[PDB]
């Protein structure tokens, strides 16, 4: 699994892989890790498959609550600390979630909160979860600009997710991507991982190393 | 079955009152008297003892002034038991102030508590309240030298100089009259026993039916509970007796 | 007199006055008619409107694939009163394979109505049961009251002028209890057993409920344009 | 269940407690008991007034032991004063013996048992006792002493007084007779004076309780070796020893 | 010392159709080297056009289908008899297997039924409640065995047009009834052939816009 | 006095404190619902008790989805509870089984907290105040619902509770038919309120509300209902 | 285990219990409330009975639940501590849970929802307060005034007031508040708001406490001596009118 | 129960023409010590149904009181108990199976495996498996213990499929099962020579023979045996 989301000018750049593995047999590649929470927040499903997604539309349901109350769209910090406080008060218990909740409100702009089993919440820019993580970070870190247009950093997501799926093992399948702006997200498409490299490799002038 | 036999002891009357916090207000309008003056330099509790005969030993009792914090008195008016009830949960959330924060609990606080463990007994739990009023003098670095005042009610109150108990409307206009935000310790313990002696239904006030308390300061107070023959000495002194 | 202020006080000439007010409760409701004969087992109950723009309060409610009842009374009492029945029909299915007796559901009933009109703080049922069923033995009726009676019978009826109706379930009884192999005609009888309570009123496709269980025939409710052919 | 949670003492219009009265009232309709405080000991009184004669009287104690070092006497329901020795005897322990390991002083055993008492008052389905106490004590830092308790919960200490039927002319008698310069002897023969005026039948060892906290009675303590550990000073006269008591007089 | 899981083998597969649903399972049922029963289906209808299976654990399999056969019970009893939706159904089986988070029914779950537009639908379960709705889905011993032999022959993979040198791929379609059934019992006999907990027999559960019906064929006994 | 049980049933086999509810909402403010094949419209009398209150913060038509809206007459303060309970319950059911809460299943679950009184499965007294649940399902269309504290919920075509009730049922019971469009149903609540208000009908002591299955429910702003009843009074001065 | 239901339905249709606690409140010292421009006044009658209370340490009736709302009662002054903690605690939540300080309407709302539940619980008795509460929303310049009533009902108030002779104060600002130009500058608003209440203290400044709150938790309680300056110059202007009526 | 101490052997049961019949040995084994003879292992339940336990003998005698009580219990009330409304096989299993499983999931479980063995009102055979675990299978043989190892092949030579089950007959049936008997007896160390069985035909009724002891066996062979190789006297 490897899932990643980048805030920048445009507004937010979530990009995830498909591939869901039960040791070395892949169980699926038709996995959904981005989580529609709700028309304006999504969710990044790395780490134990059930506790993502149960978890993650629970606090969608909590934040359609939320906004019932307060006839006032929930902050992405809040949601995030729903998420967080839920997953600390089970704490030990033996859940495994390493998500990202990305937003883009009027009072906080775009907003990417790292939230994981453990407790931890973080606010942050640039952020990849799961066990390809390190070639994502990698892709992302070296060409990041704050300055990219849509279109260039919904191809640099995609091509960190593709870099990682093609080093890391427990990471493939296919790519989902999808850019937040304040009007909600929108879905940009599920590529193939396997003629996503072939056209990646034939326009890009990269993975040398592999012959075709 | 048992509803036949409920007072229902938090009601609200039609007028908008309390009925049990009125009658514990009656009851304790017979009780003894108790005045609180605080001074520029001190603070005094004077009392006088209801419960009087002559076979009573005066030196081991104490009905009216009890200790809550080496900072912190209490005069009591009404019943002795429901009172010593609330003075022991008081020592025992002062001290748990003590441990939590290392540092003595301001008065104001520990008026609140008790303040507001009579409040509930008078909202909820059909239970009759506390029949006991409450003068706290104490002393913090905060607010310096401080008087309290609480009732049945559950409302507290802060003062210069007040009494509760017996006669408290003419005791309360003595004092407004001969009280000054100047006067110090001495001539506060001179206005409590004039005032005493001025308001007791009883023939004359002597050290029997009497006790006294002073709180005064070095950076530390001291808190002295006057023995019997410190209060016939007082009272020779201030006029109110012949010695 | 004195003696109407609970359930757990017992008036001198040995009256529970609670329960006969529940009782009367019942007998303002709406007036509901069963009647079985050895194959089949037919509700047929005439829903109340508020006003013309009203729905009509729904009577019949299906306990399980064998077994439903009629309600007249407070709906709230006997919605639970339903659920309990079909918490114990689920509960005699899953832990034993089995569907639950008629008789022993009447008997659970009547126990729990019990336990409110003996306890303080607690009020007894407000509503009457028709109970139909088809287990093992055959096809039951039971009539429940929130007494804790519960009665079975070859025909009843409760609710308002509900004596019309079970006296002509008395003087049909030997003709409705041979009506075996034949649905339609026990509803018939049914809706001329409910007619024989019908004052200023006059039975419509909006009104009128029916219900039938029996072999080969689960519990099955018609409402509406279903009913438009026992009219 | 106990569904009598709200309060069944409370305030009347007059601020009067009704059921703290009536308690009171059913003390003062109660046998005569009294206590006297001396220089070297405390003594505490009753008649033993039986209801049969064919009754024991001796296997009722109107006076018990609720310390080695503290007794208590009492005038009104004698059940009612059962069941608060017990609860005294047993608060003795819980809430001093085993937490300082020494018997608990006069006063805070005095003040455990208003606590109780004015719970009675307070709690919800319950009466107050019926009954007042006149509880005599020995510690080691406040010396000797005498405490009355009444169904309030309120307590007093007293150099000498009495409760129940003759209590005002007991309590008199004593404001006469009473002085700080007392030996215990004194106290025995002021008591038996004033119980002799308050009782109309016989009045003999056989028909009267009377206790002193006194010395320390080694010969009581049921084992030796240890000289820190002394005899207890709660001790009950014999009937012989009242006896003789009253015909010296 | 006691542990309360068990294997009881067996093997399940799921094809979802344009307009109908398969849902297939062994009727064999074993325990170590053993076996149990050659009978004991595991492919169970419950109602509402909605077949389900719960392989791994039988007894943890059976108590989740009871479960689900009662919540849809219920469901119907609370909500005026209106049916449950394929989809209704699925989140309600996660919400049933995520109640066990941490006493997994160990059991991987497949339903098939019609979706609301009329279309074939399957949907799996991880024994705590993961679910994703897929075309084909196998599950069990035999699993592995299976799942790729369908990626060859349902959804076309590695499979290119011929001629053009694996630049256009194969056209994907939408196979008929009898084809998923060629399909299914293929695979059940090579699973049979290759894996000692799969045989004695094959029962297909069909359902189309008519309900539910069944299929039964003899599979090899070693 | 206070010395029977709150459960208690009367003679005529009725609980008192559900009459008396029952009472206490005959003494509230007025509530009208209309639903027609096109939508369910409700309206409800603000009420304000002094110029001084800022009639922007009489929230009586609260949001329980967006498929269900819900209007309140009585004692505002007790539909508090209810209306939360709602709101959970539709979030709940659709978390559960990935749907839209059924309008009768919703009224059915708030009205099952009524009679959950008595002397922790019980509170003090029923409720005092009754609600116009309105709603859209693909089950049975547009609906509407009159839900009292005596558990019991009716649908309505067209329902009028508070204050000045008698008469306004009588107006919708007879100016209602199957084929009524959405904005002659908005035209008749206005209608409806002017004559049941004491005072005069404006956009700031009445508030409008609809629900339609494709905007679902919205509250119209005091600007919208103003037009609303411009387009009233131009119709009523030239019938 | 005390259950006895309190707060019941009469005949009528009414809970006198309810009622009672509002006579209670009716019998509380008086509140007021205005809104201004930019900021949003507390004044509060003082009870003018004994000259020997201690002004330093006796309870303001104008108490911060955070550092931008504040919370002004009249009614029972025990009842309303309760109220305090629980709106102060509940605000400490909502910034632990939310990170954003509560908005006054939400505070508004847990206030009335527990006195609600106080009037629907058994062996309860409703609260004998009714209370003001005053702020500025987070990020937000406009100001809020809301008023709860011990029967659960709260509700948004340009200018409002509670308290013992709340009608001839309502019907004062009814005459004097226009909600077209509220007043602009602090000064007008704090003199609306003596002004209000010197038609019911009548004893002087010295019973008048007034409190002021502005955007971004600006929250400040005008001294003894600002008050009477105020009362002064208001009592100026008054004669000034009655000389020129002549 | 976390382990079992008294254990008791193998149960077996298989299906006929006109009903069921089971059987299990009279052995009550104390790990390896044959510590109790005549320990009946089959619990006749009414006039169709026979509860064959094997396993920890103080859950078993555990579940004999179940069923005496759910017998009392199912008398209650009900005028029918001797006909519709008598305790079908199917209910009782059910039940077992139901508290199997319960205490399966509750980590304290009833250490046996069951096999109920009937005939329903309607003259079908029930013969149905439960164990610690929960697990719930139904086949023509069915076995417990060395009997799932051993018998089982044995008893599916004469019934494989349910189409076996029409031709075979109650004495062919009855055969069969001496001589799974007869194999356990031969190879099971926890065996026991006594044993127990009962047969449950829709018209014969319930019959239960007790005492029954292994016959014909053969040991002359043995005298032949020497050494365990090379010897040769
Ligand atoms: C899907 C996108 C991101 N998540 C993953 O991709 C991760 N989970 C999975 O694949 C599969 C899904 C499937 N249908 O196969 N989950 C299971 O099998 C389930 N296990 C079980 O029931 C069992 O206990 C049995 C032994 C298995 C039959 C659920 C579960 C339980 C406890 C866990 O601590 C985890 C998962 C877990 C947590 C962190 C990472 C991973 C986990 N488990 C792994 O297997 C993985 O490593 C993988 O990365
Ligand atoms: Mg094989
Ligand atoms: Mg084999």
């Amino acid at each position: 699994t490897t899932t990643l989301a980048f805030r920048f000018q445009g507004g937010i750049i979530v990009a995830v892989d498909s591939r869901a593995t039960a040791g070395n047999w892949v169980a699926s590649q038709t996995v959904k890790k981005v989580i529609e929470i709700n028309p304006f927040l999504l969710g990044t499903m790395a780490g134990g498959a059930a506790d993502c997604q149960f978890w993650e539309t629970w606090l969608g349901s909590q934040c359609r609550l939320h906004e019932l109350r307060e006839k006032e769209r929930i902050s992405v910090a809040a949601a995030s600390k729903i998420l967080s406080n839920l997953v600390y008060q089970y704490k030990g218990a033996g859940l495994s979630m390493g998500t990202m909740i990305c937003g883009y409100t009027r009072k906080e702009g775009p907003t990417i909160y790292y939230v994981d089993s453990d407790g931890t919440r973080l606010k942050g820019d640039i952020f990849c979860v799961g066990s390809g993580q390190t070639f994502a970070y990698g892709v992302l870190d070296s060409n990041y600009k704050w300055d990219l247009s849509v279109e260039d950093a919904l191809y640099l997501g995609k091509r960190s997710i593709l870099a990682a799926a093609h080093r890391d093992a427990y990471s493939g399948g296919s790519v989902n991507l999808y850019h937040v702006t304040e009007d909600g997200w929108i879905y940009h498409g599920n590529h193939d991982v396997g003629e996503l490299f072939w056209k990646v490799k034939e326009e890009e002038g990269s993975f040398n190393n592999v012959i075709g | 079955g048992s509803r036949r036999y409920d007072s229902r002891t938090t009601i609200f009357s039609p007028e908008g009152r309390l009925y049990q916090v009125e009658y514990a207000l009656e009851s304790i309008s017979h009780a003894g008297t108790a005045i609180g003056i605080m001074a520029s330099d001190g603070i005094v509790l004077a009392a006088e003892r209801k419960v009087t005969s002559t076979l009573l030993e005066q030196d081991t009792s104490t009905e009216k002034l009890y200790k809550l914090n080496d900072k912190i008195a209490v005069a009591v008016a009404g019943l002795t038991a429901d009172a010593e009830i609330l003075i022991n949960t008081a020592r025992i959330h002062a001290q748990n102030y003590l441990k939590t924060y290392n540092e003595d609990i301001p008065v104001e606080i520990l008026v609140r508590r008790l303040s507001d463990i009579k409040q509930g007994y008078t909202q909820h739990g059909g239970l009759r309240p506390f029949g006991v009023s409450f003068i706290y003098a104490g002393y913090d670095d905060r607010y310096g030298y401080q008087l309290y005042t609480s009732n049945p009610s559950g409302n507290y109150t802060g003062w210069k100089a007040i009494s509760v108990g017996a006669n408290t409307s003419a005791a309360q206009t003595l004092l407004q009259m001969d009280y000054k935000d100047d006067m110090k310790v001495d001539d506060a313990i001179e206005l409590a026993l004039k005032t005493l002696s001025k308001t007791t239904d009883s023939s004359a006030l002597t050290y029997d039916r009497l006790e006294f308390a002073t709180i005064r300061k070095d950076g530390e107070v001291y808190q002295k509970i006057f023995k019997p023959q410190e209060i016939k000495d007082i009272l020779v002194k201030t006029g109110i007796t012949k010695k | 007199n004195n003696y109407d202020g609970d359930t757990v006080t017992f008036s001198p000439t040995g009256r529970l006055f609670q329960v006969e007010y529940a009782l009367e409760a019942i007998k303002q409701g709406s007036v509901t008619v069963g009647l079985r004969s050895n194959t089949h087992a037919v509700l047929v109950a005439l829903k109340r409107n508020a006003d013309e723009l009203s729905s009509y309060q729904k009577k019949i409610i299906k306990c399980d694939e064998h077994m439903g009842l009629s309600l007249a009374g407070l709906a709230p009492d006997a919605r639970v009163l339903s659920n309990y029945l079909r918490q114990q029909c689920n509960y005699s299915s899953l832990v034993f394979n089995r569907k639950l007796a008629v008789e022993r559901a009447g008997h659970l009933l009547c126990d729990k109505a019990q336990k409110n009109t003996q306890s303080y703080g607690g009020r007894p049922y407000g509503v009457g049961l028709l109970i139909i069923g088809y287990d093992k033995s055959g096809a039951h009726l039971l009539e429940f009251q929130p007494s804790g009676n519960v009665t079975e019978l070859y025909g009843t009826a409760i609710g308002a002028r509900s004596q019309g109706a079970k006296t002509y379930l008395e003087r049909t009884l030997d003709t409705f209890i041979k009506i075996d192999g034949n649905p339609d005609e026990l509803i018939k009888a049914g809706v001329e057993a409910i007619s024989q309570s019908l004052r200023d009123e006059s039975l419509t496709v909006d009104n009128l409920s029916i219900a039938i269980v029996g072999k080969d025939t689960p519990f099955t409710i018609y409402d509406g344009e279903a009913v438009a052919k026992y009219i | 269940t106990d569904r009598y949670s709200f309060s069944l003492t409370t305030f009347s219009p007059s601020g009067k407690l009704g059921q703290i009265d009536y308690a009171l009232t059913a003390v003062k309709q109660g046998v005569t008991s009294l206590g006297i405080k001396a220089t070297n000991g405390v003594v505490i009184a009753t008649e033993k007034k039986s209801s049969s004669p064919l009754a024991m009287s001796e296997t009722l104690s109107k006076v018990s032991l609720l310390t080695p070092d503290i007794g208590a006497v009492y005038s009104g329901m004698g059940p009612d004063y059962r069941v608060l020795v017990d609860k005294s005897r047993k608060v003795a322990h819980t809430s001093y013996k085993r937490i300082y390991g020494e018997y608990p002083p006069t006063k805070l055993l005095v003040s455990e048992v208003a606590k109780i008492m004015q719970e009675a008052t307070q709690s919800g389905g319950v009466r107050p006792f019926g009954v007042s106490l006149l509880i005599a004590g020995h510690d080691e830092f406040n010396g000797f002493s005498l405490y009355q308790v009444d169904p309030s919960g309120s307590y007093f200490p007293w150099k000498a007084t009495a409760i129940g039927k003759g209590s005002v002319a007991a309590k008199t008698f004593l404001e006469k007779r009473w002085n700080d310069e007392l030996e215990l002897e004194d106290a025995i023969h002021i008591a038996l004076l004033t119980l002799k005026e308050s009782v109309e039948g016989e009045f003999n060892g056989d028909t009267i309780e009377l206790a002193i906290i006194g010395d320390e009675n080694p010969d009581l303590l049921g084992y030796t070796g240890i000289p820190t550990d002394k005899g207890p000073r709660f001790r009950k006269l014999t009937s012989q020893e009242i006896n003789d008591r009253l015909e010296a007089l | 010392q006691f542990n309360p899981y068990g294997d009881n083998g067996g093997t399940i597969l799921g094809i979802a159709g344009e307009d109908f649903a398969v849902l297939a399972g062994d009727t064999r049922n074993i325990t170590d080297y053993s076996i149990n029963s050659r009978y004991e289906p595991k492919v169970f209808d419950c109602g509402d056009n909605i077949v389900m299976s719960a392989n791994g654990f039988a007894a943890d399999g059976d108590a989740l289908v009871k479960r689900f056969k009662n919540s849809v019970k219920w469901y119907h009893f609370d909500h005026n008899d209106k049916k449950l939706s394929i989809n209704s159904a699925a989140r309600n089986i996660q919400h049933l297997l995520y109640g066990k988070r941490f006493f997994p029914y160990y059991v991987h779950t497949i339903i098939a039924g019609l979706d609301e537009d009329g279309k074939g639908a399957v949907y799996s379960f991880d024994p705590v409640g993961s679910y994703e709705r897929e075309q084909c889905r196998a599950g069990g011993a035999a699993a592995s065995l299976i799942m790729p032999f369908l990626d060859n022959q349902v959804n076309f993979k590695n499979q290119y047009e011929p001629g053009t040198n694996g630049k256009v791929k194969k056209p994907l379609k939408y196979l008929s009834v009898e084809e998923v059934i060629k399909l299914v019992r293929d695979s059940f006999t090579s699973a049979t052939e290759r894996h000692i907990q799969v045989g004695d027999g094959l029962e297909i559960l069909i359902v189309t816009k008519d309900g539910v019906r069944k299929e039964f064929y003899e599979l090899k006994r070693d | 006095e206070y010395d029977r049980g709150v459960s208690t049933f009367s003679p005529e086999g009725r609980l008192f404190q559900v009459e008396y509810s029952l009472e206490a909402i005959k003494l509230g403010s007025t509530a009208i619902g209309i639903a027609t094949k096109e939508g369910v419209v409700l309206g409800v009398e603000k009420r304000a008790t002094s110029p001084l209150l800022e009639s922007d913060s009489i929230e009586k038509i609260v949001e329980i989805d967006r498929h269900i809206g819900c209007a309140m007459s009585g004692l505002t303060a007790d539909a508090r509870s209810m209306i939360e309970h709602a709101r959970t319950a539709a979030v709940t059911h659709n978390l559960y089984y990935d749907e839209d809460i059924n309008v009768e299943s919703l009224t059915q679950s708030v009205c099952d907290l009524a009679l959950r009184f008595g002397e922790e499965r019980l509170m003090s007294r029923p409720f005092g105040v009754a609600l116009l649940i309105a709603g859209h399902d693909a089950d049975d269309g547009y609906q509407l619902f009159h839900a009292e504290p005596s558990g019991t919920f009716y649908r309505y075509n067209a329902k009028a509770i508070g204050s000045g009730s008698e008469g306004a049922q009588a107006e919708l019971l007879n100016e209602w038919h199957s084929s009524l469009t959405l904005k002659e149903a908005e035209l008749l609540v206005l209608k409806i309120l002017k004559q049941v208000m004491e005072e005069k009908l404006d956009e700031n002591n009445a508030q409008l509300s609809c629900i339609t299955k494709q905007d679902g429910f919205k509250i119209y702003d005091n600007e919208k209902t103003a037009e609303l009843i411009k387009e009233l009074k131009e119709k009523e001065a030239a019938e | 285990g005390y259950d006895r239901a309190l707060s019941i339905f009469s005949p009528d249709g009414h809970i006198f219990q309810v009622e009672y606690a509002l006579e209670a409140v009716k019998r509380g010292t008086c509140a007021v409330g205005v809104k201004g421009k930019n900021c949003v006044v507390l004044g509060c009658e003082r009870r003018s009975t004994l000259k020997l209370q201690d002004t330093r340490i006796t309870p303001s009736k104008v108490s911060k639940i955070d550092s931008h709302v504040v919370l002004s009662f009249s009614g029972l002054n025990a009842d309303s501590r309760i109220l305090i903690e629980k709106a102060r605690v509940e605000a400490q939540s909502h910034r632990l849970t939310l990170e954003d300080p509560v908005t006054v309407e939400y505070l508004t709302r847990y206030v009335a929802g527990v006195q609600q539940r106080y009037t629907q619980s058994g062996g309860v008795r409703p609260f004998g307060v009714s209370t003001l509460i005053a702020g500025f929303d987070p990020r937000d310049d406009e100001p809020k005034l809301y008023q709860t009533e011990p029967s659960g009902i709260y509700s948004s108030w340009s200018a409002q007031t509670i308290g013992r002779n709340s009608k001839t104060v309502r019907e004062f600002l009814e005459k004097n508040y226009d909600r077209k130009e509220p007043p602009a500058t602090v000064e007008e608003c704090v003199k609306l708001t003596v002004r209000s209440l010197l038609e019911v203290v009548q004893t002087g400044a010295k019973n008048i406490e007034i409190t002021v709150v502005k955007p971004d938790s600006d929250i400040v309680a005008l001294s003894s001596e600002e008050i009477n300056q105020y009362v002064t110059q208001i009592e100026q202007e008054k004669q000034e009118q009655q000389e020129q009526d002549k | 129960t976390q382990q079992p101490i008294v254990t008791g052997t193998s149960v077996i049961s298989m299906k006929y023409d006109n009903g069921v019949i089971i059987a299990a040995d009279n052995l009550g084994s104390y790990g390896s010590l044959l510590r109790f003879n005549g320990v009946e292992r089959l619990i006749p339940v009414g006039d169709n149904t026979v509860v064959g336990i094997s396993g920890d003998i103080s859950d078993m005698q555990h579940i004999e009181r179940l069923l005496k009580d759910l017998v009392t219990e199912n008398a209650y009330d009900n005028p029918l108990a001797d006909a519709e409304e008598a305790l079908e096989p199917s209910y009782i299993f059910e039940y077992l199976a139901t508290v199997m499983y319960q205490r399966r999931s509750k980590m304290n479980p009833l250490w046996n495996a069951i096999i109920v063995a009937g005939v329903q009102s309607n003259g079908d055979q029930f013969l149905r498996y439960v164990n610690l675990l929960g697990v719930t299978y139904s086949s023509p043989t069915l076995a417990t213990g060395f009997g799932a190892h051993m018998a089982n092949p044995l008893l599916r030579k004469v019934v494989d499929r349910e189409s076996d089950i029409p031709k075979t007959t109650v004495q062919v049936a009855e055969e069969a099962i001496v001589n799974a008997m007869r194999v356990l007896y031969y190879r099971d160390a926890r065996s026991s020579r006594n044993f127990s069985l009962a047969i449950i035909d829709k018209n014969t009724g319930l019959t239960f023979k007790k005492n029954l002891q292994v016959e014909n066996m053969k040991w002359d062979f043995a005298k032949d045996i020497k050494g365990y190789g090379t010897q040769k006297i």
